[PDB]
């Protein structure tokens, strides 16, 4: 799940209790990640680990 | 904005992308304490 | 990516498509394309029945 | 700060409506008014849903903490699978051929809807009958020895301390309080039922799970047999009534009258304040008011993405452990009536309706229809307007709040029709 307030991921310190992950269904992580890879590496090779 | 496009025999969508600055600072003062501050400008929190 | 994702419906056979919105500041630029409704799952909700 | 517009000073209002869930079409596309997400923005020109990223800022220097005057309004039926009021176990006879009987516990189910304390009792016995009309009459057991039967009237008002029989020849037709008649080797289970409180039967020590009440426990509460009226010319008296129209023996303990005149029908109401108050039933139970609502169970409220963790509560993401902000009592009320028609309307209702469903045995003085008690109480969903105390707020309230309404067992209550809150934040103390 990404960009979904319905199932927003949590990542905060037990003592803090204040979630550090603030997502908005307006953003698009999925696509963002894609383009990112095509700019740092050769998006033609394959890598099973990350499928 | 006014987009003129070719007609298609099926429902479509106009995917727009208002390139902005989606940045966030992470501050860790003490052990087991994460304080973050997001800021996407323009379009801070929707438009109204 | 750094950009706000917007989605406006385009009725079948439609040609013109206006979109009103206003920015109080200055961004970076525009970027756009076209997608098919059937191939675009309605996000935000934990499940799309259609 | 409202991110845009101009910021406002102290004494502001942030409303959390249920009329906003339809517009958020993307978040509550699975949950119904129990844990939906709302936009506490309300700008008025930015289309339905928007401002998901925008946050309603509050200063770093001082923390707020406003009231919370919510407006709840449910519509929960009297009986439903949710509150565990539809089912209720009860060991009844299964077969009896060649003196080869048997008893086995069977879970019963009641339809959703029907209310009224009297109507529910007739339904509890109606379930007893349908069980017999599927397993009973096909195997061996007669219509006479039907185990378990809820009543309401006192079976010892006409009893005389000499003869030991109900001199009227008929049990007094006037309900007092509901109970549970039992036959040899048969009881009712109420470990997983709230129908027990409805009858007006609570344990002195509710903290101990297991509300079993067998026939063996109802010692010293035998129902006094009727007197043979048609055979009273000068002598007879001692001779109790055995049969009647259609011929249905009352199941006497034996032929004698000494230590016997009694039948094999243990009563709960007789065991209470007529038994021996030292080792009887009156040691672990208690004669309480009926109360249709079954219990004064109080719901929980919470708003994780806005109100601070109340003292010892901890942050997490699950609808079964949200940080409660304040508790309210469920908006279900009792509505006292008064039907003088009762008992007299019973004699007429048998004609209003086409078929005697409840009153299948209009002959037997024990397996009849329970006399309709005076002052019927019905549930009435009243829209409450509570007054919650001051609650601290976050450092930066979210755009899309999460209004949750937890129950007693920590879970959604699919009977919420209205659920809105108003918050009026104000400064408390600086750092």
């Amino acid at each position: 799940y990404y960009n979904s307030g319905g199932n927003l991921g949590v990542l905060a310190g037990q003592s803090s209790q204040l979630n550090a992950v603030v997502d908005l269904q307006d953003r698009n992580t999925e696509l963002s990640y894609q383009m990112l890879l095509a700019n740092t590496t050769d998006r033609s090779r394959y890598f099973s680990m990350w499928n | 904005m006014t987009f003129e496009m070719d007609p298609i025999n099926e429902p479509t969508l106009l995917y727009v992308l208002f390139e902005v600055f989606d940045v966030a600072r992470v501050h860790q003062p003490h052990r087991g304490v994460i304080e973050v501050v997001y800021l996407r400008t323009p379009f801070s929190a929707g438009n109204a | 990516l750094s950009a706000a994702n917007m989605l406006y419906p385009i009725p079948p056979n439609a040609t013109q498509l206006p979109i009103p919105s206003r920015n109080w500041a200055a961004f970076r630029g525009w970027s756009l394309t076209r997608l098919k409704q059937r191939e675009t799952p309605a996000l935000g909700s934990p499940f799309d029945p259609y | 700060r409202y991110s845009m517009l101009p910021p406002l000073y102290d004494t502001t209002k942030i409303y959390l409506i249920d009329n906003k869930s339809s517009d958020i079409q993307t978040l509550n596309y699975q949950n119904d008014h129990s844990d939906y997400l709302t936009t506490i923005v309300q700008n008025s020109d930015f289309t339905p849903l928007e401002a998901s990223n925008h946050s309603i800022e509050l200063d770093e220097r001082s923390r707020w903490g406003g009231n919370l005057k919510t407006i709840l309004y449910t519509n929960l039926p009297n009986i439903t699978q949710h509150m565990f009021s539809n089912s209720f176990r009860v060991k009844m006879m299964a077969s009896k051929k060649d003196g080869v009987p048997q008893y086995e516990w069977f879970p019963l189910r009641l339809p959703e809807g029907n209310f009224s304390e009297t109507m529910v009792i007739d339904l509890m016995n109606n379930a007893i009958v349908e069980l017999y009309l599927a397993l009973g009459r096909q195997e061996g057991v007669k219509e006479e020895d039907i185990g378990v039967k809820i009543d309401t009237r006192n079976f010892s008002l006409g009893y005389d301390p000499q003869t030991q029989l109900v001199t009227p020849g008929v049990y007094t037709n006037e309900a007092m309080h509901a109970d549970i008649v039992l036959l040899p080797g048969c009881a009712i289970d109420f470990t997983h039922s709230r129908l027990n409180n409805l009858l007006g039967i609570r344990k002195r020590f509710p903290y101990q799970e297991g509300f079993v009440i067998s026939y063996e426990d109802l010692k010293g509460g035998n129902i006094p047999a009727l007197m043979d009226v048609e055979e009273f010319n000068k002598s007879k008296t001692v001779r109790a009534l055995r049969e009647d129209p259609k011929g249905r023996s009352y199941h006497v303990g034996e032929d004698p009258e000494a230590r016997e005149n009694e039948t094999a029908y243990r009563s709960w109401y007789l065991a209470y304040n007529y038994g021996d108050p030292e080792k009887g039933v009156r040691a672990t139970t208690l004669l309480t008011t009926g109360d249709v609502t079954c219990g004064v169970e109080q719901i929980y409220w919470s708003l994780p993405d806005m109100a601070l963790d109340p003292v010892t509560f901890k942050a997490s993401l699950k609808t079964s452990n949200y940080p409660v902000v304040g508790t309210e009592l469920l908006p279900l009320v009792p509505r006292s009536f008064y039907n003088a028609q009762a008992v007299y309307s019973q004699w007429i209702q048998e004609k209003t309706n086409q078929t005697h469903v409840f009153n299948r045995f209009p002959e037997n003085q024990i397996l009849v229809r329970p006399p309709a008690p005076t002052i019927t109480s019905i549930s009435e969903n009243k829209p409450s307007l509570t007054d919650h105390g001051i609650v601290p707020l976050r450092n930066r309230l979210g755009g899309v709040q999460r209004v949750t309404l937890t129950d007693a067992r920590r879970r959604s209550c699919p009977y919420v029709y209205k659920s809105l809150g108003i918050v009026t934040p104000q400064v408390l103390s600086s750092r």
